[PDB]
């Protein structure tokens, strides 16, 4: 059972890209779980169908202590028998969400959530701001990491900045960058652009994802594109991303680049 | 013993990997009785090297431990998890009068007892309900000092705001005191954070209130945490010299007593490391001169008894002499009784930021020459007061570590040593007489005249006790 | 004043009229203190049933705990493994407290180190100090092992101890083969007892998880003994003595005894005794593992039963009479060795003291508190002796626990008059001894104040404090006694009967008043 | 001296919009300061001309303690006499940036960085993830907040999510929402969609900012659009935003909308 952690610069496309990838994975008859390590609590909203259900941290607040919670309360079945859970967290400007992520993953691990025959466990991590948000990539958490990026100067600065922090957990641990996933700038010189960075990093660009508004038609209609419009152009695209991932065996240790070489790229 | 300490020091440091090696080698240097800066001789107040057995504390030990804890008519809330609060409950021996639980709350421990979720969701909301429960369950509480802990510092809670709301609401003074452990290199910051914390929320509230009468003698004892009664053992002399002791800061202190410091004629400071900061704001904002004194032993107290006198009129001076004459026979009596037993016995010390240099005089009088000292959180301006009080080619340490200290003790071979609880045992095992200095080893007052008496007797019961001769078994 | 040949210390000195005068002038002069009238009033108030409900309705403030944080319970666990170094990842003042605290109780040296995480640490994480700290400490105090712990500071900033450790290895600071177990020890979670679990289990893994493939259940035919957070050396020793006099093979995983009791003979010993790694390494080859205090070793059991595949026994803390024969019987069930006639005698000698002391102890109502295993233990034995365990408080206890204790009370009639209390602090028990007053209290030194407060009310209301548990600072060398099994039960009993006998001698020693009941023999 | 904080969803336009606004504010001959309350450390890079100078938390680590730093070391003059400081921060997955924000802000205030002669102090705050990132809006920090947004469902969910966390500091304190700043995300109804949400919120749409590529030219070249191409179309736009801000008097208390009224908007 592989567990992969999906990272990226907030607002480039982690959750959709994920829920859709697992939605596709679910289509392939796979036992998957989506751990939502983001205070926003939308990591599962597209597979379960709603704003969001009762989260771990929010729930554990009710019982007084997290140790009082039961995996039955947070873990819920959604589309294609995909299991979901949310790490929960505070509100803008109060508390430590980096903690919830920890509390939540510990709980899942602790309550033997990795107990049933799961084939894939996807951690949809938000911003990699501090120590807690690195939780997914220790030992026993996720081994494969799929950084999301785009053709923007800052979207890559991140993909770069992210993989940089990974080398700490990657050297000492076993977690590794499996590849970048691109959610484009329309394909206008980007189809190959990211591939450049993927190399200077030492990883591959697993798959390129289009800017198809079918994602908004699904997003606003509270579902994935794979359930929403099964044959839409980007429905297969997401099926591709899913298929490539499954067969992907390229897991490397990231080689960060410098601002200078970074900007050098775009510059050319 | 001139080049010795150097062949001793770099031999001790010899074990230290190069990162720590260079560093420590600058914290311990030979003392020349005449240099007036330690920036050429030794360094202090820097970060402590990892994994080394330090005794240094944190900013918390300084604000809730030394400075606030002592205010007997207030309720100091340990804001943060459970450990801290329950590790310092009655640890410090700063004595006080009152009805604990009813009027006073010092040997008591109030904590917000942070749980998993408090940390996640952060918690000022818990702090407000908690500032509420005290007012109801502890009516006579006269203010609340909220001592923060590490978590509060990271989670970033507005313990500053709540204290304004609840308090401006409950019509009671609340001190949003920030003493996060991760702050500072030692406990020191806690002091500086405390001092200021005082001048902000407590000190300046009686500013346009003159229902008080400033007598040309009114004063306040600042920096006497009254460990064992030292504050009373000193508040007695001043008053018997005619001065009017108005305030005592931390050490049976009253929140109000702290509020009357601004209207005094003189601030007497025994702890130049803890209340030195405040004593300046005390003078630049209010304009109230302050001075440093020392009440350890006859010659120091006697001397000081006169310094604090000259800052007044001759009237008090002749009165002062009467006090000195009174105790002259008593302390003389002590020396003639004990000095014979302590004579020539040398001693080795290691304290916080005042006693390290301040106790030597109390020793000179007993004839126990001091051959080594150190601080765990002092600054150069604290060593600047030391070099003089010391002999030449004496070894000094700053933030000394187990290996560092233990090796000096093993080589210099002292008859008596004085440090804290963490260290009291390691040497008692080496058959070296140890006498706690922090807690006075649960003994009586040492400051002042009556105090000196007990001291001179406490060194004797321990140093010359029979136990020591019984260490190595006969058959060996 | 002080006279040379009769030096008055802290208490006689301030009693002198000269000093009393002083304090009065301070009080009436600058304290702006309330008049005794209302002080007495507010007190009179707190000591009531009205105040109690207010007290208990409490839900945010805590007054005087009965627990400590986790890192403290970790450090003690570590002290147990031979030549290891309690290493705490985080602030330095924490360990400075952890140490100072363990001193006052055992009153011997307490070695423990810390990566002094300064402000920058919180902001940039704590990698170097962990890296260097492991090197410096390992270089200076020369351990064989270092078990990393963590203060609040690392938990929030979520430093990965694991990663942090391994980098230092690969980065070349410490021999890659150097044993360095670890365990996140969230002081803001569970309690000190919990730290001991996390810390222990951590180690139980470091030496087994990887090597599980070649170990056979019961290869050395021995019995593992996991103590848990235990501070009475007498208990470590007594448990070893019994198994040992049974001819039972065993291994005490986590054994402080030598190290917390190094003879003062001129040579300082940073380490002594302890459980060998090679011993912890071989653990799985035993017949079965025994957990003396399951209630705070719940994470250990999960591992032992799970990874080692040990059929861990459903035993309670070996306290009092019944829970001891059960402990021994089960050991007899496993080791193969029978219960020695030796131990059987001991038992009968204990039952002898019971029949012999039963009169005085019968019906004595007590209030008590401590750790979950202790209280559950003590309470039990109290029913055996025939005392009413009126108020039972356990600040770090839980629901599954509480209702296991209630049931132990449902069995005997001497237990039908007692209530359990979890998540309730000392200040709550101050009330309970006032509204429904005991005979005595059985706790730590912290119960010295609940005692005082009862006296101020009325001598006929004072509740004497019998010190059993942890801490015990106001007394000396109690850390050496035992509270487990027959041996440690002979003591508990004597300590009460004579605790009672003493009071009766004090209550009744008034000449021509109460001295008539001053029986020479009892 | 007014102090405004600028918030928004990572990846919509805070830094450029801020630096350009103060760039324009400088053009107007105003004494302005930019406090970089973001770990990435690019809040000043366009005004100062490089990757980034020495930050507070990074600098202070050198001196062992923050108390050892001097305002002279972090504060550097840039374009049009604009002062710039960075809070500093750890790398991805390690440490606590929410703390840097604090340590850095307390420092500037401590070292009297305000007891200067400024007219505008802009706080470029990154993700509002936890408590410390709420620093720029207590008492004595910022009183005006300008939430940046776009015509995307997820960009508004944040503009709304943000103002929600504001009402907390708004009710108890004096901070208020001044108005939304629309930095183009290319929709069709960018003009009205936002204005609409601006009303359901109770604020105004201070200004609308074009999707001009002069900013990639400025961005990749290491500078603002105002110094890069002074007369470029969007150079006056950013000048507009600055001007409107200066004269803006509208500071209200938000009134979040619900998912249902939200999606109702777009659907309209
Ligand atoms: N294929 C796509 N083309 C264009 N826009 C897309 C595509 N997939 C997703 N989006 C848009 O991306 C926005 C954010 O997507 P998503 O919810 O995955 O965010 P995210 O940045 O991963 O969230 P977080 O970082 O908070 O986990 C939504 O407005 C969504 O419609
Ligand atoms: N309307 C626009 N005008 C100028 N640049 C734009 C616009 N829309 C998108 N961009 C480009 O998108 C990127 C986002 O700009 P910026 O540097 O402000 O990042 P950001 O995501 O707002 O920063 P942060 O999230 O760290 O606060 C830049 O490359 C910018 O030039
Ligand atoms: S170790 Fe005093 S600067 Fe501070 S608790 Fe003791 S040598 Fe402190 S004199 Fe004082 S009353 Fe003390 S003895 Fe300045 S208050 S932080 Mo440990
Ligand atoms: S420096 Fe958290 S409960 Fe408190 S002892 Fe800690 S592990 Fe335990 Fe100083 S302010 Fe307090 S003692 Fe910060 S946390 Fe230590
Ligand atoms: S930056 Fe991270 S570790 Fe720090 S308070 Fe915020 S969420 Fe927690
Ligand atoms: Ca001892
Ligand atoms: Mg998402
Ligand atoms: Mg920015």
């Amino acid at each position: 059972m592989r567990q992969c952690a999906i990272y990226g610069k907030g607002g480039i496309g982690k959750s959709t890209t994920t829920q859709n990838l697992v939605a596709a994975l679910a289509e392939m008859g796979k036992k998957v779980m989506i751990v939502g390590c983001d205070p926003k609590a939308d990591s599962t909203r597209l597979i379960l169908h709603s704003k969001a259900q009762n989260t771990i941290m929010e729930m554990a607040a009710e019982a007084g202590t997290v140790e009082d919670l039961e995996l039955e309360d947070v873990l819920k079945a959604g589309y294609g028998g995909v299991k979901c859970v949310e790490s929960g967290g505070p509100e803008p400007g109060v508390g430590c969400a980096g903690r919830g992520v920890i509390t939540a993953i510990n709980f899942l691990e602790e309550e033997g959530a990795y107990e049933d025959d799961l084939d894939f466990v996807f951690y949809d991590v938000g911003d990699v701001v501090c120590g807690g948000f690195a939780m997914p990539i220790r030992e026993n958490k996720a081994q494969e990491i799929y950084i999301v990026c785009s053709g923007e100067m800052m979207a890559m600065y991140a993909a770069n900045n992210i993989s940089k922090g990974i080398v700490k957990y990657a050297n000492s641990g076993s977690v590794r960058l499996g590849g970048l996933i691109c959610n484009s700038r329309n394909t206008d010189r980007e189809d190959e652009l990211i591939i450049a960075l993927a190399n200077k990093l030492g990883t591959q660009m697993i798959h390129f994802v289009p800017r198809d508004n079918v994602v908004q038609r699904a997003e606003i209609r509270r579902m994935t594109v794979i359930e929403y419009d099964p044959k839409a152009k980007q429905a297969d695209e997401y099926r591709a991303l899913a298929r490539k991932v499954v067969d992907n065996k390229l897991l490397v240790i990231p080689n960060p680049i410098t601002m200078d070489e970074l900007e050098e790229l775009l510059m050319e | 013993s001139r080049e010795e300490v150097e062949s001793l020091i770099q031999e001790v440091l010899e074990v230290y990997p190069e990162k720590a090696r260079k560093d420590r080698n600058k914290h311990l240097a030979v003392n020349d009785p005449a240099v007036t800066q330690s920036k050429k001789c030794i360094i202090s107040n820097k970060k402590s090297q990892p994994g080394l057995m330090t005794i240094r504390g944190c900013a918390y030990a300084g604000s809730k431990g030394v400075v606030w804890g002592p205010i007997k008519d207030m309720i100091h809330i340990s804001h943060g998890p459970v450990g801290c609060g329950q590790y310092s409950r009655a640890g410090r021996r700063n004595y006080y009068i009152g009805t604990t639980g009813v009027n006073a709350f010092v040997t008591m421990n109030f904590t917000s007892d942070f749980q998993e979720k408090d940390i996640v969701f952060g918690g000022d909301k818990k702090l407000a309900k908690l500032i509420d429960e005290v007012e109801t369950l502890f009516p006579l509480n006269k203010g609340i000092s909220v001592q923060s802990e590490c978590p509060i510092g990271l989670i970033g809670d507005d313990i500053e705001s709540v204290s304004k709301v609840k308090g401006a609401e409950l019509s009671k003074t609340i001190v949003p005191v920030r003493c996060e452990g991760f702050r500072g290199v030692s406990q020191s910051l806690g002091h500086h954070i405390a001092n200021d914390a005082v001048r902000d929320w407590v000190l300046g509230k009686r500013d346009e209130d003159t229902t008080f009468a400033s007598t040309p003698y009114d004063v306040a004892i600042i920096g006497d945490y009254n460990i064992g009664g030292d504050a009373w053992s000193s508040r007695i002399l001043l008053e018997e010299m005619g001065l009017r002791c108005v305030a005592q800061w931390s050490g049976d202190g009253s929140i109000s007593e702290i509020e009357l410091t601004p209207k005094v004629k003189l601030n007497l400071v025994h702890c130049y490391r803890s209340m030195n900061y405040i004593s300046r704001h005390m003078e630049e904002k209010y304009g109230i001169p302050w001075m440093e004194y020392n009440f350890f032993g006859p010659t120091k107290t006697i001397e000081s008894l006169r310094a604090i006198a000259a800052k007044f009129d001759e009237s008090i001076q002749k009165k002062c002499e009467e006090v000195i004459a009174k105790y002259k026979p008593e302390w003389e009596a002590v020396v003639a009784k004990y000095r014979p037993r302590l004579e020539g016995k040398r001693v080795m010390l290691y304290i916080g930021g005042l006693r390290p240099r301040h106790v030597i005089g109390a020793y000179e009088d007993l004839g126990m020459e001091v051959v080594g000292t150190g601080y765990e959180f002092a600054h150069n301006d604290d060593y600047d007061r030391t070099m003089k009080e010391m002999g030449d080619s004496t070894l000094l340490y700053d933030d000394v570590t187990g290996y560092e200290f233990e090796e000096f003790v093993k080589r210099i071979k002292p008859d008596l040593i004085g440090s804290g609880i963490k260290e009291k045992f390691i040497f008692q095992k080496m058959g070296i007489p140890f006498r706690e200095m922090h807690s006075w080893d649960y003994s009586g007052p040492y400051h002042g005249f009556d105090g000196f008496a007990i001291f001179a007797r406490d060194m004797d019961m321990t140093l010359n006790n029979p136990c020591w001769k019984k260490l190595q078994a006969p058959w060996e | 004043s002080q006279q040379v040949d009769k030096i008055k210390a802290s208490y006689p000195l301030f009693l002198d009229q000269d000093y009393k005068d002083m304090l009065a002038k301070k009080r009436d002069g600058f304290e702006e203190k309330y008049p005794q009238d209302k002080i007495d009033e507010v007190f009179q108030w707190t000591t009531t049933k009205e105040y109690q409900e207010l007290n208990f309705q409490r839900e945010a403030l805590t007054v005087n705990p009965a627990k400590a944080c986790q890192p403290l319970g970790a450090v003690l666990c570590a002290l147990g493994f031979e030549k290891t170094m309690p290493y705490v990842h985080g602030s330095q003042g924490c360990v400075a407290y952890f140490r100072s605290y363990f001193n006052r109780h055992f009153r011997e040296p307490v070695s423990c180190v810390s990566d002094s995480m300064t402000e920058d640490a919180a902001v940039f994480g704590g990698q170097q100090n962990m890296k260097d700290g492991l090197q410096n400490c390992k270089a200076t105090y020369k351990p064989d092992m270092i078990a990393v712990s963590t203060t609040c500071m690392a938990e929030v900033i979520g430093d990965d101890l694991n990663a942090f450790i391994n980098n230092s290895k690969k980065e070349g600071f410490i021999p890659d083969e150097f044993p360095v177990p670890f365990a996140h020890t969230p002081s803001f979670v569970g309690s000190h007892v919990t730290g001991w679990d996390n810390m222990f289990e951590g180690i139980a893994r470091y030496f087994t998880l990887k090597s599980m493939d070649d170990k056979v259940v019961g290869s050395n035919k021995k019995i593992n003994i996991v103590p848990g957070f235990e501070t009475y050396l007498g208990n470590f020793r007594v448990i070893k003595r019994m198994l040992s006099e049974m001819g039972v093979g065993y291994s005490l995983l986590s054994d402080p005894e030598e190290v917390l009791d190094t003879p003062a003979d001129g040579q300082f010993r940073m380490y002594a005794g302890g459980t060998t790694q090679e011993e912890m390494k071989d653990a799985p080859n035993a017949l079965n593992t025994v957990l003396l205090q399951p209630w705070h070793l719940e994470k250990t059991k999960k591992f032992v039963e799970g990874t080692w595949k040990h059929e861990v026994p459903k035993l309670n803390i070996p306290m009092g009479l019944d829970w001891t024969d059960e402990f021994l019987m089960k050991v007899s069930e496993i080791s193969g060795q029978p219960i020695p006639a030796s131990l059987t005698k001991e038992r009968g000698r204990l039952v002898d003291m019971m029949t012999d002391s039963h009169t005085w102890l019968h019906g004595k109502r007590f209030a008590l508190w401590g750790d979950p295993d202790f209280v559950m233990g003590l309470v039990k034995f109290l029913l055996e002796l025939g005392c009413e365990p009126v108020h039972i408080l356990c600040h770090n206890g839980n629901k599954r626990w509480k209702k296991a204790v209630d049931a132990i009370l449902a069995a005997s009639p001497y237990g039908k008059n007692a209530t359990v209390y979890i998540g309730k602090d000392l200040w709550h028990l101050r009330s309970l001894v006032f509204t429904d007053k005991p005979d005595f209290m059985i706790g730590n030194s912290y119960g010295k104040f609940i005692q005082r407060d009862t006296l101020h009310k009325g001598k006929e209301f004072e509740v004497p404090l019998i010190r059993i548990g942890f801490p015990i600072f106001d007394r000396h060398h109690l850390h050496r006694s035992t509270t487990l099994g027959y041996e440690g039960a002979m003591q508990i009993l004597t300590t009460l009967v004579n605790s009672i006998l003493e009071r009766l001698d004090e209550e009744t020693r008034g000449m021509q008043a109460t001295d008539y009941n001053h029986d020479l023999v009892r």
